[PDB]
C-alpha cells in the first residue's frame, strides 16, 4: 500500500505493513521528493497537531462540565475531590459501582489528577455554562486549522521556498505577536476579569465594557502616575472568592504567597506578563525586514570570530547550515523546549501559581512526573535529531575551520573526559551507599559517611534561609541587597522561604546530597551515549562510512569481531534506558521527601535515605500496602483499578524483555514450521495469506521491546504514585 | 501480596541482627541481576567504538597496552548476561528464604 | 511435525492455565468473586491425584498386607508432632493445586 | 534487490567468491593487480545479505561492500 | 561451457524415503530449483533439508525451493566426492534457466569471456557525502 | 559550629544512640556465663563500642538532629572551624597513592615496549622490574612535572584518528 | 627504483585505515605500474586479524 515508497510496496511480506507506518511521516526519504514540496507538506501537517490540541482541550472542558462537580468544588475546594469523567463499563459488578461512586455524582466516576479545576477557578471560571461555551470555541478553532492545512496545500495559497527561508521576518512577527501580544492580552484578561472575579465582582462579556478594573481608570496611565495601580493591595485576611479583605490594585509587586490559598498573588502574575510583553515586543523590532533599519543574522555570525584563532574561522558558514537543515533547527527547539519543561516542573511545586494546589497532594505529584518524563523524552530527541544532521545535512567543505568542524575533529577528547565523570560519580556514589548499607547492617549507624551539602545551604542562606546560620548578604539586615527590595518583595519572600511547611527551598541534609550527585551520574552518562552516537554518526574505525548506510541500520555483520548496535539509532535506543533510570531517581526523590513532609515526620527521610535499604523498606515496600489491597479476597476498594494497572505495568515491562533478549533467528525458523503445518493441514490449506508471514526485523524489535519496556515503567509508577498518595490523603 | 510483600518483612528488618547478611545479599542479588541487562540488551558495536575514544587518551599520555583492548565477543556478551542474570535471580531467593525461615514466621 | 505439534501445546496451556489466573484477577477487581476459580466457586479439582492419595493410603490393608503403615503421611493419616512442631501431616489438593501443577507443565 | 559494489583495492584473492553460497560473485580479468584478476557482481538479484563476502576480504578496509536495501522473496531467504 | 546443457526432466533420483523439508506451495506457483550431477558409484550423502540419502550410479536429480539449498550441496559434493554439479531454475510457466556455471568455469577461476559489473574505479571511502545526493537515491553509485 | 549542627559531645541523641547500642549487648550478655568465650567476645565489642563513641566526640565532629556525625568538604570552612582531617586532608592521602599506581604502570609499559615481544611481558610479568619501579615511585610528583616541563609526557598527533 | 626502500619504515595516510598515522615496515614494492604497490606489515592486528595491506605512494610518508 505505501504510495510514497514503491520499494516497500513490492515487498511481499508483512515487513511492508510495519515499515509503511514507521516511514510514513519521514518526508525526506520519500519517492519523487523536492525541497519545496517538503516544506509545504510540513507546514500543512503542523496545522494538524494544533487541531488535535484544541480538540483535546475541548474534550476535557465538556467532559468536566457535563459529568464533573465544578460548581460544587468552588464552594468547598479543600474537602471535595474533583471529577474527571464518568464511567460506563458493563463488565462491572454491583460492589464496584458502589465503590466508584465516591463522588457526589450518581454513577461511578474517575477522580481527576491533572489540576485543571485549580487552574480554571483561578482565571475566573465559576460555572459549567462558561465551560460549555468554551468547548465550542476551541472546536471551531480546531476546524479552522484543518481547513488551513488543506487550503495552504492547494495550487494557489502555496508558499514558495523563499517565504520559508525568511528568518528575519519570522523572528520579528513571532517574538512580538505570538509571545508578546499574547502575554499582553493575558494581562488584559487577569486585570479586566480574573482579579475582579477573585474580589467578588462578576465580569463577563455582558458587563466588561461598563465595569472599570480600577476606580481612576486610565488617567494615571497617561499622566504617568503608574504607582496608583499598586496603592491598596489585597490584605492577608482575604478570601479568594469574596470581597472580604479585598483591594483596588491591579498591578503590584508584593512577592510571596497568598495566605489562604498557598499560591502566588494574581496582581503579581498580572504585572509579570506585562513586562514580558514589553521586552518581547522590543526584541521583535530587532532584525531587518523590508526596511532600512534592523540587524541581519548572517552579518552577526560572520563577525563573532575571535582574532587570535581559538575557534578558527569561528561561526562562519553556519547560517546556511542552520537555515537549510531542518534537523538542526529541530534539535535546538527540542533541547530548548525539553529544558523549559523541566523548569515548569521545578518552579511550580516550589511556587504554586494556582489556588488550592498545594493542598492537593496527588495533583502536585503527577504534574511533576508528567513534565519531567516528557523533558527526558524530548531531550533524547534533540541529540537524535541532532545526529541525523551530521549524516544528511552536513557539508564539511562548506563548514571548514568553523566551530562545528573543530568540535568533530577532537571528539575523542569529549567522549573520554565524559567517561571519567560517569565512572567517577558511579564508583564513589555507589561505594558510599554500599558503605552505609553494610555498616547499618552491623548495628553501627554512626560510622556512615554523611557529608553535608554546604554549597547549596550557602545559597539558601544567601536567599533568605536563616536556619543554617551562614549569615550571608540577603540573610543579613545590614547588607544592601536586603536594603534594596525591602519595600518590594522581601517581606513576602522571607516569610515563605523560612516557613518549613512549604516546598519552597526545603531543608537539605546529607541524604539529599547523595541523590543530587547520583542524578549527575545520569545526565553525564546519558549525554555520553547520545553525544557518541552523534559525533561517531559519520564514521568509526570499525565502520569508516556509516554515513553511506543511514541513521538506522541493523549492523555490518559478524565480521571484524562483531558489529551489533553501532548505528546512531542504537545509541538513542540505549539512552532511553538511562533517561528512564535518571528520571526515576529524580522522581523517587521528589515523592518520598514530600510524603515525609505531608505526613509530618521529616526525620523519616533524613535518617533512612542515607542507605539503600531505606528506599526499599520505607518508601517502596511500606507505601505499597493500601494499593496492593485494592482487590482482596474479602472485598474491593476504589483503588482496585490502580492495583490492576499496577500489575499491568509489571507485565508489559516483562514482555519487552522477549524482544530485547531473544533475537530474530530463533523465531524465523519457528514461523517456517507453522507455515508447513498450515499447508499440510487438510482444510486450513485452502486458506492462503495474501502477504507472506515473516518474523519482525532487527531494528523493529528494539523499537517494539522498548515500547513494551517504557509503558510498563510508566503505568507501574503512575498507579503507585496516585494510590499511595490518595489512600493516605497526605 | 501474601507471599512477596508479607514474607519479605523478615529480610528487610534484618539490619542489626545475625541475619543481616541475608539483607545485604538480598540487595546485591538485585544489582547483579540488573547489571546483566547491559549485556543482553546491548551489542558489541557500541562498546568497541567507545574503547577507541578511551584508547586515544591512554595513547596521548604514552600509557597504552600492547595487548589491544577489544570488546567482548557476541556469544560472550550473551553468556555473561545469563550468568549474572541467573546468579542475581537465584541469590535473591537464597536470601529471601533462609532469613524468612530461620526467623520462623 | 514435532516442533509444530509441540508449539500448539504450549499455546494451549499458556492460555488455559495462565489465562485462568488473569480471569480471577479481573473478576475480583470488578467485584465478581463468585465467578472466580476457587473452592467456593467454579471448582476444578484434581480428581486423579485425590484417587491416588487414597489408594496409597489404604494399601496396607489390601495391596501390601505385611506393611504396618503407609510410606508417608502425605497420602493420609494423622499428624506427627516433634518438639511442639509438626514433622509431616496430610497434604490436601484443591483448585489452586490444579492450576499450579498445570502451570508447571 | 541488494547492492554489491567492489572497489579499486581488490587484489584477486578469490576468497569473496568462495564464500558466497548463492553465486553472486565471479572473477573477471583486470590489469590493475599482480594476480591480474578482479571480482564482479553480475547477479545481485540473488543476493541475500549474509556479508560473508565482507568477512573474507583481507584488505585494510574492504574492497567489497554489501549495501542493504529493498527486500524481496529471494533476498529474504523464504522457501515459501 | 561449450554449450548450455538442456534439462533432462526424467532422470533417476536418489534413494530417499522423504521428509518435511521438501517443497511447499511456493514451488508450484513461483519457481523452484533442480540440481544434476553424475556419480561413479553408490554412496551416501547428507541432504540440506532432512537426513541422509543414497546416490545412484549415473545421473542424479533433485528438486529444491531455494538456490542456497542447491549450492550448499555443490560445496559438499565438490569437496567430499570431488564432482561437478550443475543446477537450473524452473519457473511455474515451464521456462528453464541455467545458473551457476554460467560460463562453464566456476566463478573462482578467471575466464577471458567475462565482463566486469558493478566495478567502481575508486577506493572504498573517497566518495561523496549524502548531502550531495540528498534528494535522489544513492551515494555509492 | 556551622550549618546549624551541634558538636557530637553536646548532643543528646548521640548519647542516646550509645545507651541503645550497649543495651543490646548487655541483654545478649545475660545468656552466657561470666568466664566463657562468648562473654569475652561481647565484652570486647562493648569495649570497642565505648571507644568508638568517645573518640568521635573528642575529634570535634559535628552531629545533626538525628544524632549522627556529619562531614564538611569546603577547605575554607574546614580550616576555619577545625574540620580538616575529615575530607580535605584524605584528599591528598589518596592522590599520592593513586598517582603512585599510574607512574608505576606507565613506566612498566614504556620500558617493556622498548624490547622484543612486549605482549608476552604483560601476561608474563618481569617481577624484578616491577618491584624495582614499585620502590622507585615514592617521588612520582617530581618526575611528572619533570616530564611535563620537558615535554616527553604527551604524544603529538602521531595517534590514530577515525574520519 | 620507483618507491621506498625494502625494510624501511613509513607512516600511513589513509583516513579509512586502522593504521592511520601509524608506522609499519615496508615488505615489498612492485614496479609494474600497479595502483597500490607498496606492501606494508604492522605488528598490531586490525579488527579482523590481518596485519598487512597494500598502500600507495601518495598514501605513505616518512616516519614521525
Ligand atoms: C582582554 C582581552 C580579551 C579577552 C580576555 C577576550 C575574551 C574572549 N573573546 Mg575577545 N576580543 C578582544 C579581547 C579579548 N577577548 C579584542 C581586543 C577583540 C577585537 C574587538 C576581540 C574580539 C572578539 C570576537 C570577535 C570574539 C571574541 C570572543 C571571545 C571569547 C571566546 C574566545 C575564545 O578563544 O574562546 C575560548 C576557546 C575555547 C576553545 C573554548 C574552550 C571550551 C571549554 C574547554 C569547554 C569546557 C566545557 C565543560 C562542559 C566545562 C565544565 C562545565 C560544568 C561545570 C558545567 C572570550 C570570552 C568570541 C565571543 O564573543 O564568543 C563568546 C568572539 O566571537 N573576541
Ligand atoms: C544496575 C545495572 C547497571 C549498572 C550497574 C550499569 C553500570 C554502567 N553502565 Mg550501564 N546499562 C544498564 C544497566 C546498568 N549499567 C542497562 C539496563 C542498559 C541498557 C542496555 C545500560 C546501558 C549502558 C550504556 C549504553 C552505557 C552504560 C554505561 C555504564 C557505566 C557508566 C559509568 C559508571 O558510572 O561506572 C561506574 C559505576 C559502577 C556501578 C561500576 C560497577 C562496578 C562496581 C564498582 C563493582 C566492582 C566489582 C567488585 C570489586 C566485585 C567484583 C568481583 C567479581 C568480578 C567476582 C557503568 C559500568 C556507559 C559506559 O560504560 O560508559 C563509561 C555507557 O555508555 N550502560
Ligand atoms: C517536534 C517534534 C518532532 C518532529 C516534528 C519530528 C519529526 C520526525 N522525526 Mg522525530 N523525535 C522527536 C520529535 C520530533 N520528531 C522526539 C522528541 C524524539 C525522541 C523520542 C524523536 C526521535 C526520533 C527518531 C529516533 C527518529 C525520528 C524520526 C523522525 C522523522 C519521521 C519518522 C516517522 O515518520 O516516524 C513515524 C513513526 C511511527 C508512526 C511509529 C511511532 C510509534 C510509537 C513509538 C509507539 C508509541 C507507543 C504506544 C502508542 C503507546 C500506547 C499505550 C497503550 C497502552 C494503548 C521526522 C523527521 C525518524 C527519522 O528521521 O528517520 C531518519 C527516526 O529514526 N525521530
Ligand atoms: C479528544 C477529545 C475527547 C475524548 C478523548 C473523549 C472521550 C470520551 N467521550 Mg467524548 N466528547 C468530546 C471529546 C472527547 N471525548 C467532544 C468534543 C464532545 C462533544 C460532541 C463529546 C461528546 C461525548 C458524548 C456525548 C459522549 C462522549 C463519551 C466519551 C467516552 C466514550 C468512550 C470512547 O471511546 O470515547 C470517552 C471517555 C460517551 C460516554 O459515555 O462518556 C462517558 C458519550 O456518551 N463524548
Ligand atoms: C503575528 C504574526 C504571527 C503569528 C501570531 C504566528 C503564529 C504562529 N506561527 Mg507563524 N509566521 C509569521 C507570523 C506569525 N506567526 C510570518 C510573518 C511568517 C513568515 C516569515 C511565519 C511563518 C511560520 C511558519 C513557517 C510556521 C509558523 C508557525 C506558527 C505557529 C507556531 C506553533 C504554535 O502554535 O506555537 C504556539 C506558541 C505559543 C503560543 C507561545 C510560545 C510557547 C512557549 C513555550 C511559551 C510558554 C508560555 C507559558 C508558560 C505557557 C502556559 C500555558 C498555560 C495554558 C498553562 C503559530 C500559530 C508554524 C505553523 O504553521 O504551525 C501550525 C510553522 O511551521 N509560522
Ligand atoms: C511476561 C512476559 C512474557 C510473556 C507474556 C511471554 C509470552 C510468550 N512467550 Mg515468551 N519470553 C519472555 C517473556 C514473555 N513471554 C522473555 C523475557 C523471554 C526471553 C528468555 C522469552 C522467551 C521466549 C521463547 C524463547 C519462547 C517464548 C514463547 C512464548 C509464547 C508461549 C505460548 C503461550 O503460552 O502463549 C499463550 C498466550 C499467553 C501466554 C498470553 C497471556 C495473556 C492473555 C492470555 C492474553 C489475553 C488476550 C486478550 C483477551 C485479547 C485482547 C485483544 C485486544 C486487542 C482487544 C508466549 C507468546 C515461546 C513461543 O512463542 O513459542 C511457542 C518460545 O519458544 N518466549
Ligand atoms: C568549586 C569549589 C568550591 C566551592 C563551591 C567553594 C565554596 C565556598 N568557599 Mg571555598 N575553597 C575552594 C573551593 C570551593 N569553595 C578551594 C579549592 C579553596 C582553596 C583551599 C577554597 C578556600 C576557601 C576559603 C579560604 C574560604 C572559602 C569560603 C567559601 C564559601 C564562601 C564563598 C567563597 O568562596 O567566596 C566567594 C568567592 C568568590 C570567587 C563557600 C561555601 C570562605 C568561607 O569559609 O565561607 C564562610 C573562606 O573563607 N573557600
Ligand atoms: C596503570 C595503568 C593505567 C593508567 C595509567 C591509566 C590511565 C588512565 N585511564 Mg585507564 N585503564 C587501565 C589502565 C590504566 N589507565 C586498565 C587496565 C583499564 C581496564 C579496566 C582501564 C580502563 C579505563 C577506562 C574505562 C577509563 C580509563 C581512563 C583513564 C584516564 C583517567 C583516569 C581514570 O579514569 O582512571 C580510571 C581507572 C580505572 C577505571 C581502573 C584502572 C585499573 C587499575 C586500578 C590500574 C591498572 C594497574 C596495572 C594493572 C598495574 C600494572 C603495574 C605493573 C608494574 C605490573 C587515564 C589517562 C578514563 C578515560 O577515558 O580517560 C579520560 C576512562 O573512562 N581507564
Ligand atoms: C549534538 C548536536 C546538537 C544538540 C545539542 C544539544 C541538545 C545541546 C545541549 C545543550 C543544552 C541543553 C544546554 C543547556 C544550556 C543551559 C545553560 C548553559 C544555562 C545556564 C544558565 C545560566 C548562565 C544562568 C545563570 C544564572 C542566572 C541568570 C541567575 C541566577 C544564577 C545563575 C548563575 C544560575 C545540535 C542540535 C546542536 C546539532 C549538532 C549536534
Ligand atoms: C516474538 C518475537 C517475534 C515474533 C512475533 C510476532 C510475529 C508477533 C507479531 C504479530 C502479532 C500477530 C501481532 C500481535 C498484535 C499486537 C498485540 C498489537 C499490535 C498493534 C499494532 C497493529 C499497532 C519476532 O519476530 C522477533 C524478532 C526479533 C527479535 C525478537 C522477536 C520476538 O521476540
Ligand atoms: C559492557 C559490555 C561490553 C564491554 C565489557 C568489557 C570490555 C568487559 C570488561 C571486563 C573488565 C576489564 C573486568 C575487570 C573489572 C574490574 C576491574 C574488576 C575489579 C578489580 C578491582 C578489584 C581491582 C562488551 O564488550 C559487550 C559486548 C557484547 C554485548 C554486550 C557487551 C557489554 O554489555
Ligand atoms: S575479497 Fe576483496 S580483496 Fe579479495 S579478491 Fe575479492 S574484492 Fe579483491
Amino acid at each position: 500500500f505505501p504510495k510514497f515508497s514503491q520499494g516497500l510496496a513490492q515487498d511481499p511480506s508483512t515487513r511492508r505493513i510495519w515499515y509503511g507506518l514507521a516511514t510514513a511521516h519521514d518526508f525526506e526519504s520519500h519517492d519523487g521528493m523536492t525541497e519545496e514540496n517538503l516544506y509545504q507538506k510540513i507546514f500543512a501537517s503542523h496545522f494538524g497537531q494544533l487541531a488535535i490540541i484544541f480538540l483535546w482541550t475541548s474534550g476535557n472542558l465538556f467532559h468536566v462540565a457535563w459529568q464533573g462537580n465544578f460548581e460544587q468544588w468552588v464552594t468547598d475546594p479543600i474537602h471535595v475531590r474533583p471529577i474527571a469523567h464518568a464511567i460506563w463499563d458493563p463488565h462491572f459488578g454491583q460492589p464496584a459501582v458502589e465503590a466508584f461512586t465516591r463522588g457526589g455524582a450518581s454513577g461511578p466516576v474517575n477522580i481527576a489528577t491533572s489540576g485543571v479545576y485549580q487552574w480554571w477557578y483561578t482565571i475566573g471560571l465559576r460555572s459549567n455554562q462558561e465551560l460549555y461555551v468554551s468547548s465550542v470555541f476551541l472546536a471551531l478553532v480546531s476546524a479552522v486549522f484543518l481547513f488551513a492545512g488543506w487550503l495552504h496545500l492547494q495550487p494557489n495559497f502555496q508558499p514558495s521556498l523563499s517565504w520559508f527561508k525568511d528568518a528575519e521576518s519570522r523572528l520579528n512577527h513571532h517574538l512580538a505577536g505570538l509571545f508578546g501580544v499574547s502575554s499582553l492580552a493575558w494581562t488584559g484578561h487577569l486585570v479586566h476579569v480574573a482579579i475582579p472575579e477573585s474580589r467578588g465582582q462578576h465580569v463577563g462579556w455582558d458587563n466588561f465594557l461598563s465595569v472599570l478594573p480600577h476606580p481612576q481608570g486610565l488617567t494615571p496611565f497617561w499622566s504617568g502616575n503608574w504607582a496608583a495601580y499598586a496603592q491598596n493591595p489585597d490584605t492577608a485576611s482575604h478570601a479568594f472568592g469574596t470581597a472580604d479583605g479585598s483591594g483596588t490594585a491591579i498591578l503590584t509587586f508584593l512577592g510571596g504567597f497568598h495566605p489562604q490559598t498557598q499560591s502566588l498573588w494574581l496582581s503579581d502574575m498580572a504585572h509579570h506578563h506585562l513586562a514580558i510583553a514589553v521586552l518581547f515586543i522590543v526584541a521583535g523590532h530587532m532584525y531587518r525586514t523590508n526596511f532600512g533599519i534592523g540587524h541581519r543574522l548572517e552579518a552577526i555570525l560572520e563577525a563573532h570570530t575571535p582574532p587570535a584563532g581559538g575557534l578558527g574561522a569561528g561561526h562562519k558558514g553556519l547560517f546556511h547550515t542552520v537555515n537549510n537543515s531542518l534537523h538542526f533547527q529541530l534539535g535546538l527547539a527540542l533541547a530548548s523546549v525539553g529544558t523549559i519543561t523541566s523548569l515548569v516542573a521545578q518552579h511550580m511545586y516550589s511556587l504554586p501559581p494556582y489556588a488550592y494546589l498545594a493542598v492537593d497532594f496527588t495533583t502536585q505529584a503527577s504534574l511533576y512526573t508528567h513534565h519531567q518524563y516528557i523533558a527526558g523524552f524530548i531531550m533524547c530527541g534533540a541529540f537524535a535529531h541532532g545526529a541525523i544532521f551530521f549524516i544528511r545535512d552536513y557539508d564539511p567543505e562548506q563548514n571548514k575551520g568553523n566551530v562545528l568542524a573543530r568540535v568533530l575533529d577532537h571528539k575523542e577528547a569529549i567522549i573520554s573526559h565524559l567517561s571519567w565523570v560517569s565512572l567517577f560519580l558511579g564508583f564513589h556514589t555507589l561505594g558510599l551507599y554500599v558503605h552505609n548499607d553494610v555498616v547499618q547492617a552491623f548495628g553501627t549507624p554512626e560510622k556512615q559517611i554523611l557529608i553535608e551539602p554546604v554549597f547549596a545551604q550557602w545559597i539558601q542562606a544567601a536567599q533568605g534561609k536563616s536556619l543554617y546560620g551562614f549569615d550571608l548578604l540577603l540573610a543579613s539586615s545590614s547588607s544592601p541587597a536586603y536594603s534594596a527590595g525591602q519595600s518590594l518583595w522581601l517581606p513576602g519572600w522571607l516569610e515563605a522561604i523560612n516557613n518549613n511547611q512549604n516546598s519552597l527551598f526545603l531543608t537539605i541534609g546529607p541524604g539529599d546530597f547523595l541523590v543530587h550527585h547520583a542524578i549527575a551520574l545520569g545526565l553525564h552518562t546519558t549525554t555520553l551515549i547520545l553525544v557518541k552516537g552523534a559525533l561517531d554518526a559519520r564514521g568509526s574505525k570499525l565502520m569508516p562510512d556509516k554515513k553511506d548506510f543511514g541513521y538506522s541500520f541493523p549492523c555490518d555483520g559478524p565480521g571484524r569481531g562483531g558489529t551489533c548496535d553501532i548505528s546512531a539509532y542504537d545509541a538513542f535506543y540505549l539512552a532511553v534506558f538511562w533517561m528512564l533510570n535518571t528520571i526515576g531517581w529524580v522522581t523517587f526523590y521528589w515523592h518520598w521527601k514530600h510524603l515525609t513532609l505531608w505526613q509530618g515526620n521529616v526525620s523519616q527521610f533524613d535518617e533512612s535515605s542515607t542507605y539503600l535499604m531505606g528506599w526499599l523498606r520505607d518508601y517502596l515496600w511500606l507505601n505499597s500496602s493500601q494499593l496492593i489491597n485494592g482487590y482482596n479476597p474479602f472485598g474491593m476498594n476504589s483503588l482496585s483499578v490502580w492495583a490492576w494497572t499496577f500489575l499491568f505495568g509489571h507485565l508489559v515491562y516483562a514482555t519487552g524483555f522477549m524482544f530485547l533478549i531473544s533475537w530474530r533467528g530463533y523465531w524465523q525458523e519457528l514461523i517456517e514450521t507453522l507455515v508447513w503445518a498450515h499447508e499440510k493441514t487438510p482444510l486450513a490449506n485452502l486458506v492462503y495469506w495474501k502477504d507472506k508471514p515473516v518474523a519482525l526485523s532487527i531494528v523493529q524489535a528494539r523499537l517494539v521491546g522498548l515500547a513494551h519496556f517504557s509503558v510498563g515503567y510508566i503505568f507501574t509508577y503512575a498507579a503507585f504514585l496516585i494510590a499511595s498518595t490518595a489512600g493516605r490523603f497526605g | 501480596r501474601d507471599f512477596l510483600w508479607a514474607q519479605s518483612s523478615q529480610v528487610i528488618q534484618s539490619y542489626g541482627s545475625a541475619l543481616s547478611a541475608y539483607g545485604l545479599m538480598f540487595l546485591g542479588a538485585h544489582f547483579v541481576w540488573a547489571f546483566s541487562l547491559m549485556f543482553l540488551f546491548s551489542g558489541r558495536g557500541y562498546w568497541q567504538e567507545l574503547i577507541e575514544s578511551i584508547v586515544w587518551a591512554h595513547n596521548k599520555l604514552r600509557v597504552a597496552p600492547s595487548i589491544q583492548p577489544r570488546a567482548l565477543s557476541i556469544t560472550q556478551g550473551r553468556a555473561v548476561g545469563v550468568a549474572h542474570y541467573l546468579l542475581g535471580g537465584i541469590a535473591t531467593t537464597w536470601s529471601f528464604f533462609l532469613a524468612r525461615i530461620i526467623a520462623v514466621g | 511435525a514435532i516442533i509444530s505439534h509441540l508449539n500448539w501445546v504450549s499455546i494451549f496451556l499458556g492460555f488455559h492455565s495462565f489465562g485462568l489466573y488473569i480471569h480471577n484477577d479481573t473478576m475480583s477487581a470488578l467485584g465478581r468473586p463468585q465467578d472466580m476459580f476457587s473452592d467456593t466457586a467454579i471448582q476444578l479439582q484434581p480428581v486423579f491425584a485425590q484417587w491416588i492419595q487414597n489408594t496409597h493410603f489404604t494399601a496396607p490393608q489390601l495391596t501390601a498386607p505385611n506393611a504396618l503403615a503407609a510410606t508417608s503421611l502425605t497420602w493420609g493419616g494423622d499428624v506427627v508432632a516433634v518438639g511442639g512442631k509438626v514433622a509431616m501431616m496430610p497434604i490436601a489438593l484443591g483448585t489452586s493445586d490444579f492450576l499450579v501443577h498445570h502451570i508447571h507443565a | 534487490a541488494h547492492v554489491v559494489k567492489i572497489y579499486d583495492t581488490c587484489i584477486g584473492c578469490t576468497q569473496c567468491v568462495r564464500a558466497c553460497p548463492l553465486d553472486v560473485l565471479e572473477m573477471v580479468p583486470w590489469d590493475g593487480c599482480k594476480a591480474a584478476q578482479m571480482a564482479s557482481s553480475p547477479r545481485t538479484e540473488d543476493c541475500v545479505g549474509c556479508k560473508r563476502c565482507e568477512t573474507a576480504c583481507p584488505t585494510d578496509f574492504l574492497s567489497v561492500r554489501v549495501y542493504l536495501g529493498n527486500e524481496s522473496t529471494r533476498s529474504l531467504g523464504l522457501a515459501y | 561451457p561449450w554449450k548450455q546443457p538442456e534439462l533432462d526432466p526424467d532422470t533417476p533420483s536418489p534413494i530417499f524415503g522423504g521428509s518435511t523439508g521438501g517443497l511447499l506451495r511456493k514451488a508450484q506457483v513461483e519457481e523452484f530449483y533442480v540440481i544434476t550431477w553424475e556419480s561413479p558409484k553408490e554412496q551416501i550423502f547428507e541432504m540440506p533439508t532432512g537426513g541422509a540419502a543414497i546416490m545412484r550410479k549415473g545421473p542424479n536429480l533433485l528438486k529444491f525451493a531455494r538456490k542456497e539449498q542447491c549450492m550448499a550441496l555443490t560445496t559438499q559434493l565438490r569437496s567430499k566426492f570431488r564432482q561437478t554439479p550443475c543446477f537450473y531454475r524452473v519457473y511455474a510457466d515451464g521456462k528453464v534457466q541455467y545458473l551457476h556455471p554460467k560460463d562453464g568455469v566456476y566463478p573462482e577461476k578467471v575466464n577471458a569471456g567475462r565482463v566486469g559489473v558493478n566495478q567502481n574505479m575508486r577506493s572504498i571511502g573517497k566518495n561523496v557525502d549524502p548531502i550531495k545526493v540528498v534528494k535522489f537515491t544513492g551515494s555509492e553509485p | 559550629d556551622i550549618a546549624g549542627l551541634t558538636p557530637c559531645s553536646e548532643s543528646k541523641a548521640y548519647n542516646k544512640l550509645e545507651r541503645k547500642e550497649l543495651k543490646v549487648l548487655d541483654k545478649r550478655l545475660k545468656q552466657y556465663e561470666p568466664g566463657s568465650a562468648p562473654y569475652l567476645a561481647l565484652q570486647a565489642t562493648k569495649e570497642r563500642t565505648e571507644n568508638r563513641f568517645k573518640t568521635y566526640a573528642k575529634q570535634g565532629l559535628l552531629c545533626g538532629n538525628d544524632g549522627l556525625p556529619h562531614l564538611i568538604s569546603d577547605p575554607g570552612l574546614a580550616l576555619r572551624f577545625n574540620h580538616a582531617g575529615e575530607v580535605f586532608i584524605p584528599t591528598f592521602g589518596f592522590l599520592y597513592v593513586a598517582g603512585y599506581i599510574g607512574h608505576v604502570g606507565r613506566q612498566y609499559i614504556i620500558l617493556s615496549k622498548e624490547d622484543a615481544k612486549p605482549t608476552d611481558k604483560e601476561i608474563i610479568l618481569d617481577v624484578p622490574l616491577a618491584l624495582k619501579l614499585a620502590f622507585q615511585g615514592w617521588a612520582w610528583p617530581l618526575a611528572s612535572i619533570q616530564e611535563l616541563r620537558n615535554g616527553s609526557l604527551l604524544e603529538k598527533d602521531e595517534n590514530i584518528t577515525v574520519s | 627504483e620507483i618507491g621506498p626502500k625494502r625494510g624501511s619504515l613509513v607512516k600511513v595516510l589513509r583516513p579509512e585505515s586502522y593504521w592511520y598515522n601509524q608506522v609499519g615496515k615496508v615488505v615489498s614494492v612492485d614496479q609494474s605500474g600497479i595502483r597500490y604497490p607498496v606492501v606494508v606489515r604492522f605488528e598490531n592486528q586490525n579488527y579482523a586479524g590481518v596485519s598487512t595491506n597494500n598502500y600507495a605512494l601518495d598514501e605513505i610518508e616518512e616516519v614521525k
